[PDB]
């Protein structure tokens, strides 16, 4: 059974996500337009930079997150940002044609579009696999916002100074997720759900290292870095 | 850091 406290955590996270994820995708209008070699780079940089902003907003609402030192906040967000973009995008991901569908043809991103941002099949192949895996878990929105939160507040990130504090927050988050599954997620959806979810977090780590490699290689070309946003360069292309 | 200011 969920405690009041645990219910309080979920309500907050659903409100946090709903404040920061717009399923009408109305803001996409503002991005540099998409063109269908590196013709999708300006549009997809804009999309990612916006999504970083939304992720920061979400992260801020996580119970305990604001109470961390400023430096630890930055470290958690810099390392997690792309992983949460990948988690959050599953909500626009469709298994009919393996694409992210954001309401209109112009904001429908398939494999070729991701390659026109400059990325290779070595990233794209595992990314789609991940999205199929995650979509087939049929997560409750409660589980989806908890997984994003647990992703962010990871004590085992390089650079983390107060790991015991980060861990204290993660555990409250983890036990909440675990208790939700048992008493609120019906079987056999509940069958091995938690371990599979934890396994997704490992996949993201791996996906992250492959994003980092391809991001470094591409944004070394100053012509490509120019096409980025200041926040992207600050979050990805820093240090 | 504009990240710091978004916090
Ligand atoms: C300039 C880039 C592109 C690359 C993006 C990677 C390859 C992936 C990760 C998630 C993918 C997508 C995510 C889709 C959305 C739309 C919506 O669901 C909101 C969500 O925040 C999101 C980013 C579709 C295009 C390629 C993306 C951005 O990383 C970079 O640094």
């Amino acid at each position: 059974k969920l405690s009041e406290e645990q219910q309080h955590i979920i309500a907050i996270l659903l409100d946090a996500h709903h404040k920061t994820y717009d399923p009408t995708y109305a803001d996409f209008r503002d991005f540099r337009p998409p063109v269908r070699p590196l013709s999708m780079l300006p549009h997809l940089a804009d999309l990612v930079s916006y999504s970083i902003q939304k992720v920061i907003g979400f992260a801020k609402m996580i119970p305990g997150f604001r109470d961390l030192t400023s430096d630890d906040q930055i470290v958690l967000l810099k390392s997690s940002a792309i992983e949460v973009i990948m988690l959050r995008s599953n909500q626009s991901f469709t298994m009919d044609d393996m694409s992210w569908d954001c309401g209109s043809q112009d904001y429908k991103y398939d494999v070729t579009d991701v390659s026109k941002a400059g990325h290779t099949l070595e990233l794209i192949e595992p990314l789609i696999k991940f999205q199929v895996g995650l979509k087939k878990l049929n997560l409750h929105e409660e589980e989806h916002v908890l997984l994003m939160a647990i992703c962010i507040v990871s004590p085992d990130r390089p650079g983390v100074q107060d790991a015991k504090l980060v861990e204290a927050i993660q555990d409250r988050l983890s036990n909440t997720l675990q208790t939700y599954i048992r008493c609120r997620h019906p079987p056999p959806g509940s069958h091995q759900l938690y371990a599979k979810m934890i396994q997704k977090l490992a996949d993201l780590r791996s996906l992250n290292e492959e994003h980092s490699k391809q991001y470094r290689s591409l944004s070394f070309q100053p012509e490509n870095s120019m096409k980025l946003t200041p926040l992207v360069l600050e979050v990805f292309g820093n240090e | 850091p504009m990240l710091m200011n978004l916090l």
